[PDB]
């Protein structure tokens, strides 16, 4: 039995020196081993492979290595491991049925708390609201200057306008319209107003009551129009095969855009990747295999996420060479147990059960009101320079 | 070389107008186009033929026969079968298949939820219709009081009334104030009945758009497994019902101890029966089945449900042969070659999505669209007046 | 001259209101009672759409006693009609045996009191019946309601003709 | 093997009649008579006892009735049945320890959304806080009339009532104060107002937003005080028996309770006991055993829950005539069942698998504020009769 | 006849000033009072002798002697054993016990949550600190810049610009305006500004009480199978570890696997270590015990500590005996008749409550003081200005 | 006569908020990168009760940008305390070559904008500081808040001298 290290599948159990036997090791592919023995009734000895790789078509040698290698050459009888089902490999060893199947998938930084930007205090409604509260208050503002000019029963165009501002925002009013119609507009106004401002409030009490992290993108087309986050896989790898290699053009203006890259939107190593995400600040996207993926959304610090669904599919399969007496029985054997409800539980038990993760509200702070200040503090520069200007105007 | 295969959509199908062709133009569909893949990539010649029986494959328990297509298989009639064949234990005893070439499990499908456009006047329903009209009766009222007490035996009036009682109601200020004791008194009941009715209805808007919010959809099967004012089924009898008879995980353990408690019955003897079921329980009803099928479902027309979740299990569509056939290598390293190149994504997109017949929280204008109508109107309405006062004004 | 609008109105008021009262037609419910639509009113909840269409009689009343004995006896709605008709009459008696200059004050006085009866009934009758079966409101609410509107209207045209005469002095 | 019918212990399977032999019946003794057999290893048949009681002494003829009498003739071997283990049986036939511990419970209606009852919309604020807004506006009002009287730099004793009140509801003063020890205390009010405003509308909006309905008993001391809700238990039965032989005095003052009813606080059957509670609309409350309560609380229509804790302790137990050859085993086997996990599975799959059980805010309807509307009327008359007093009495 | 026991308490435990007593009465406890009443009823003489080991009893896994106090049984130097004895079927095997004379399970233990006297200015926690000092200085700033604007080049003032901008800050209305355009824009934008500080600070209030509203207490076994911020352990080994790890429940499966990922530690090697460490552990630690020391610990000073929910499992305490001995009889009789006549009740509530060293949603007043406080004050220093003023005014 | 009032609190002002702007004792806070206390500033970290105590050194500062910009150079408070040196300058020079009347005006017009400069500085600060561990706020921040209420008196006395002034004719 031949495996391969990559966790969660082959690791060192407790105690790796003081622990010796089968019982080093810990892992899926430790308790998948067992299962299959348990129906095969085989002996076996855990392993590992040499060169340190799942197995290749050497370049030029074109000699098996890794756990491929292994089987090939004798070395080992079975393969236990995450294996990549592929052509290549499948015109010289006989697979089994997937034992877990995955796919390219999408990894980002979990979303957290933004800083409240400046002119927060504007979510609660939309800028469509804002802006037709604007015109709705410069519209009945001139309404009622004309009414009042028209028909006068002083409303001018300035009184107007002062009146309709200090409606809007419950303070009182100095001038009070005689005329019926004059009446007539302020009590609509100030139905508008009142209206308004509850809704104002009310929206702002549930948006501070409960949080709602909402990632950005949904799916790979999401950030394929993003065009802000970066994203891209290892720098030679399978993945950025399978972009190249891709005759649909929603990956393939994704695989444009990975090749004018500036830098570079690639790693080295999957751990490169991690880090990368986890240090982008959610500016960067990573895109591996699933069960990488839902791996590291379970380790801790648990500062990432898995978003969007499979891009490609696969499956990781037993592996055997040509003729092996132990093809057939291996096979029934992994399928009669994925179907006996043994892989998901295994997969649970590792993956979640072994999981690294599974309010009282905060005051108010000047991150989130300080648009209001900073629009007061204008205003109020604003207003001394505009009366220094007539000053300075009725003066001469 | 014969092929045996099955009319279940979106997969080989029916030709529209059939009669303008025949044998294996005579049919359409994701099969069909896979195999006529494999055709050009193994290099034999085919001629589709459809099942008799129409089922998949079942061992008759009565006799230890075999009973649909890998019966059509396994006894020498067929020499292949491309068709969603579910591989298993018992057909991979007796049939052999390839790699499955299209993966997938037990999903989640829910009605979609239509995107329920609030009403013009949707800012009332924080208060009711009746406390409404009770309030223009007190408006009313206490105006009229108010003039009443403060005329007989000052500046007020009954329109001064009516305008005072109106801007305290709003909270807009008033131009003048009662000096009389009567007057005081109604005047500060009405400033109580105000107060306490805004501060009611900001308070239930409140709640109401804080309740909205925290509204968690069903975005996985856990989800279903506390929820009781929604109901799932599956098909009366098949490998779904099998898989949470059988299973010994703790969720589907539970929505088994549920779906045992069956009465009302949610099972359903033909999947169309179910879909038409959740399409007609308006939201209360969700199904259990293949993702695929969902997933077609969710984009044929009419587009009242979707997808939800994950897959439950996992399970995979393969291309089946004899026994000891002469095509496994063929076969299996076609089927890789193809989906390592990228064609079964190519057609799972044409004939899922391609030839498809479908396919933010801060306050909205279309949430509030109701009192600027009422604005619009009130300024048409204050226009008209005025015209009609200087009309009146020439005397 | 508006002696002629105050007494009219008032006799529409009265008319109004003591319809809304007599007729059964206040509310639009499905009930189980019946074993199904019904025209429920303020006395007898009356059938329809049933087997027992038309064969209705009284119904079943039974801190929130109060509520209960309250709106079993709709003296509120009754007070209000009362009150109108006394109104009426007073205003009657101020069209003759004139030079009085305190009648039509009270008859203001009553007009105001019976819209605010009028309001107590419509409350306490909404109030109590409350305890989804959609529903609705049948036309004798409407009178009421435009009984009260008329009655208010009334009060206030009273009192405008009681100060427009005593400005005479 | 005797056994009772009382469900969930022994109930008829679906088609009692199509239904023949072992699968007849259903029930929570029915799986711990298999568990106790497979440990066992006997052979019985299901069966029932007679006269249709667990069993008692006779008044005078002193035959044993029931599971017991047939166990103690020869009729039966073993018992299982929710038994009373008791000194009076014990003395006659062996028990087992206890398969399941139990105690007198307490049982109500499930507390419901009580109709809004009349000033429901002070809810909000404690009637402490508005005693002392009451007094504050007395006080505020008076010291302003003080500071103007004496210090005048108008505002008398009537005008600064009005100005207080007009600031307590944010509305508009037609006099403000010049005076700056009035400017003070006018700043402090409006402060003041607009603290107790906010606090008002926002826990008014946390009441209107989750629901909590909180039973008025947490215990059997708690209604013991209650002197509220009738509570009684069987006219005559177990515990008629305990509370009467009770020597501890808490529940002396609910025995002596009981005894001056007044309609007799009792029933003759639980099934009339669960009936009246069900339709006392939260008026009496059932003490009865903890078991059926919580059976009671799972089955439909779930109009009932159990509060409190046990008052008393004690045990269901196999039974077994003097003697027997069997009463070491089962007693052997009811124990190792109970501590090797499953009493415990067969309760969950019984009482609460088998369970019949296990929100879109309304909008603000005239019963929760028709209070307001209330005071509002009774303002406009009390308004219309001072301005008739006060008229009359300038008149003369 | 000699009788066994342990010192455990609130059971048999030694009596304060031992000196002045000896034998049976040197010792007070649950125990010792239900042995006297046992030896009344059955009718022998006993002795108490406290076991040596200290040890309930268990079976020494090298030699297959037990060893503990049902170690002092099995090998003849005791005659009965009256103590918080469990019975198990390993005891049972080769001892022989009573009914249970007390019922008993696994329970949980929480830190009593101190009943948290809000702070006197608790109402402006809303909003920070900070919020309010700026708040301070744009009130001073907008009044400066108001009166300077309109003063050079009205009826305003310093004083009334003061007046004004802290009447519009508080929505209470203004009797004088700004006719200036400059003042105009100024009042504008400070009305701009009062509004929404208000309408935020509702709002936080809002959400401070609503969230403080919907907060479930640790109330079952369950509400601790999904928590993550409060951990919880037992002992290092006993009866409650092995209880989890031969759980077949769900819930408590659930628990286990949590507890495999111990770290960091959770289980305790003594159970005063557990109390202390919850009682340190500020609301973040709980523990899981049997319900009967739970429930003492909650009654013995400091009062630091609760029992939630309720038990887990079902045990029972017992009176053993030997095995084959000739007290059986007398001894279960003697148990069930005091428990069917309400002694053990009346004993357990006197041991345990009686010598014990301990035991609405509105707003209330508490929350708000800080603002009649204020207010008080300023009605104080507004009397002292008054009186300055008065006394001024003689100039 | 109350031009000396004026001008003694321009320099107090001013002396404060440079001591203010000068001190490294604006807030105090515990930090990691001192490896703890520490009474940071407005330009330098200075650590405090730890191993290098004393020892200390400027901070690094690295829409979001230009508020870090901002901080950065705190141009805010440096503005406040040259527009208070700028108005107190002009103080001086309208106490000399006296009967212009448009001088003591635009000292309180720099001394408002001073004031305006300091609250936008103070936010500026706090909002940027800010992104549990309590801290505090030492007296620098308190002499600057200082500073700014002596700019306003003094702007509002200044101009208050200038309508007086401006009065006589
Ligand atoms: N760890 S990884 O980041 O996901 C990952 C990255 C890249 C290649 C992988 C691979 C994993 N795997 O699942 O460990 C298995 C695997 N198996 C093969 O046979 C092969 O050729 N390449 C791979
Ligand atoms: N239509 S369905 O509702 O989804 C569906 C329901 C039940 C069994 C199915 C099945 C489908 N399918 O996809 O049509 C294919 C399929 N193929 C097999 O080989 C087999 O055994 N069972 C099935
Ligand atoms: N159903 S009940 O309402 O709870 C109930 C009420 C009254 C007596 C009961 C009893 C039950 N039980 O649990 O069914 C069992 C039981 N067993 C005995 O041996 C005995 O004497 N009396 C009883
Ligand atoms: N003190 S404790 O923390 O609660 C406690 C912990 C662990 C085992 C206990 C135990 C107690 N007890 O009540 O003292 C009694 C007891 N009695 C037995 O017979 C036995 O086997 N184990 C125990």
């Amino acid at each position: 039995v031949t495996t391969i290290l990559e966790s969660p599948y082959v690791m060192m159990k407790k105690n790796h020196e003081m622990l010796e036997g089968n019982e080093r090791y810990e892992g899926y592919c430790v308790d998948l081993a067992a299962e299959i023995a348990k129906h095969c009734g085989f002996k076996y000895k855990l392993t590992i492979v040499g060169d340190g790789k799942y197995g290749a078509r050497d370049a030029d040698t074109k000699i098996w290595n890794g756990m491929v290698g292994e089987l090939v050459y004798g070395k080992a009888d079975i393969a236990i491991a995450p294996l990549t089902i592929t052509l290549v490999r499948e015109e010289v060893i006989d697979f089994s049925k997937p034992f877990m199947s995955l796919g390219i998938s999408i990894m980002i930084k979990k979303p957290q708390k933004s800083k409240p930007g400046v002119f927060s205090f504007l979510d609660p409604l939309a800028y469509e609201i804002w802006m037709c509260i604007v015109f709705a208050y410069i519209g009945v503002s001139v309404v009622l200057f004309l009414v009042s000019r028209f028909s006068p029963y002083e409303f001018g165009i300035f009184n107007s306008l002062w009146f309709s501002l200090g409606a809007f925002m419950r303070q009182g009013c100095d001038i009070s319209p005689r005329s019926l119609s004059g009446r007539i507009v302020g009590g609509v106004w100030w139905f508008f107003t009142l209206i308004i401002i509850s809704s104002y409030t009310a929206n702002l009490a549930a948006f501070l009551t409960v949080e709602r992290m909402v990632s950005p993108i949904e799916s790979a087309e999401d950030l394929s129009k993003q065009t802000e986050i970066a994203y891209g896989t290892l720098d030679s790898g399978s993945t950025k095969e399978f972009f190249r290699r891709s005759k649909i053009a929603v990956f393939d203006k994704m695989w444009t855009y990975m090749r004018s890259a500036e830098p570079s939107v690639f790693v080295r190593t999957t751990a490169e990747g991690v880090a990368r995400v986890r240090k982008s600040k959610g500016k960067y996207a990573y895109l591996l295999e699933s069960t990488m993926n839902e791996y590291i959304e379970q380790r801790k610090p648990c500062d990432t996420m898995k978003v969007g669904g499979n891009l490609d599919s696969k499956g990781y399969g037993i592996a055997t060479p040509k003729g092996s007496s132990l093809g057939t029985p291996v096979n029934l054997a992994v399928l009669k147990l994925s179907e006996q409800g043994v892989l998901d539980k295994l997969k649970n038990k590792w993956w979640y059960d072994k999981g690294e993760c599974g309010e009282k509200t905060s005051a108010l702070s000047l991150s989130n009101v300080a648009g209001v200040f900073y629009i007061l503090v204008g205003g109020l520069g604003l207003a001394m320079l505009v009366a220094l200007i007539e000053f300075c105007y009725k003066s001469r | 070389y014969i092929v045996t295969t099955i009319l279940e959509d979106p997969y080989v199908m029916l030709k529209k107008n059939a009669n303008q062709f025949e044998g294996n133009d005579r049919y359409e569909g994701y099969c069909v186009e896979l195999a006529a893949e494999i055709a050009k990539h193994v290099g034999y010649s085919y001629r589709l033929e459809i099942v008799s029986d129409g089922k998949y494959g079942a061992r008759d328990p009565d006799t230890k026969a075999w009973n649909g297509m890998v019966g059509e298989l396994v006894y020498g009639r067929a020499d292949v079968a491309v068709a969603p064949l579910t591989i298993t234990l018992v057909r991979e005893e007796v049939i052999d298949f390839s790699k499955p070439f299209m993966s997938l499990g037990i999903s989640i499908m829910i009605k979609k939820p239509q995107k329920s456009k609030p009403g013009v006047f949707s800012f009332l329903d924080p208060l009711a219709y009746e406390i409404w009209m009770c309030i223009v009766f007190a408006y009313i009222g206490v105006s009229v009081v108010l003039f009443l007490v403060s005329r007989f035996s000052n500046e007020f009036g009954i329109f001064n009334s009516l305008w005072f009682s109106l801007g305290a109601f709003m909270q807009q200020g008033c131009d003048i104030s009662p000096r009389s004791l009567s007057g005081r008194i109604v005047g500060g009941v009405w400033w109580f009945f105000t107060l306490i009715i805004i501060s009611s209805y900001t308070a239930n808007l409140a709640a109401f758009l804080t309740v909205e919010r925290m509204v968690s959809p069903i975005e996985s099967a856990e989800d279903l497994a506390k929820q009781t004012e929604i109901a799932y089924g599956t098909l009366e009898a098949g490998s779904t019902k099998e898989f949470f008879r059988r299973s010994k995980i703790a969720v589907f353990e539970k929505m088994w101890t549920y779906m045992k408690s069956a009465e009302p019955s949610v099972f359903v003897r033909t999947t169309e029966e179910g879909m038409i079921r959740v399409r007609k329980s308006k939201g209360k009803y969700a199904y259990l089945l293949e993702s695929t099928m969902n997933e077609y479902i969710e984009q044929r027309k009419p587009c009242d449900t979707m997808k939800v979740g994950g897959n439950l299990d996992s399970k995979g569509y393969g291309i089946a042969t004899p026994k000891g056939s002469a095509l496994r290598g063929p076969v299996n390293l076609a089927v890789l070659k193809l989906s390592e190149q990228g064609v079964l994504d190519k057609l799972k997109s044409k004939w899922w999505y391609d030839k498809g017949e479908c396919g933010t929280s801060a306050l909205s204008l279309s949430n509030v669209a109701g009192v600027f109508y009422i604005l619009i109107g009130g300024l048409g309405l204050a226009m008209l007046v005025a015209l009609i006062e200087f009309c009146y004004k020439s005397r | 001259v508006q002696v002629l609008l105050t007494t009219i109105g008032a006799f529409a008021a009265f008319g109004l209101m003591t319809i809304a009262i007599s007729t059964d037609y206040w509310l639009y419910t499905r009930a189980l009672i019946c074993n199904g639509l019904t025209h429920s009113g303020l006395w007898r909840i009356c059938c329809l759409e049933g087997l027992k269409r038309g064969v209705c009689v009284k119904i079943n009343h039974f801190a929130e006693y109060l509520l209960r004995v309250v709106r079993a006896s709709s003296i509120f709605p009754i007070l209000s009609a009362i009150l109108l008709l006394l109104g009426g009459v007073c205003v009657a008696a101020s069209r003759v045996y004139k030079s009085k200059r305190n009648i039509i004050l009270g008859a203001g006085i009553l007009f105001v009191a019976a819209g605010l009866s009028n309001i107590i009934g419509v409350i306490v009758y909404i109030s109590a019946n409350a305890g989804k079966n959609h529903y609705s409101y049948g036309w004798s609410f409407y009178f009421g309601g435009l009984s009260f509107i008329l009655a208010e209207v009334i009060g206030v045209l009273a009192v405008n003709i009681y100060i427009e005469r005593s400005r005479e002095a």
